[PDB]
């Protein structure tokens, strides 16, 4: 029931490197996410 | 359908304005997010 977001920002298909995303936010939200869509 | 209490500042103790706060609690499987102070030692 927790919504966890990890994130990482880098300056550069996708790069052929390794970088570990770090914990950004854990939120007690409560919803039951099943689908999602990007916002621009 | 509904009448009125109509208190006076002289009523018997009896029927007098009494404030009530019912603090219902929850224990759903969703994560708990309301908690007590959790005091801390030195």
């Amino acid at each position: 029931g927790y919504f966890k977001i990890y994130s990482k920002h880098t300056p550069i298909d996708l790069p052929q490197g390794f970088s570990a995303l770090e914990p950004l936010v854990d939120l007690p939200i409560g919803i039951n996410i099943t689908r999602f869509q990007t916002l621009l | 359908p509904l009448r009125s209490y109509s208190f006076r500042p002289t009523y018997g103790v009896g029927h007098q304005p009494y404030r009530v706060v019912v603090l219902s609690f929850e224990l759903l499987h969703a994560p708990a997010t309301v908690c007590g102070p959790k005091k801390s030692t030195n």
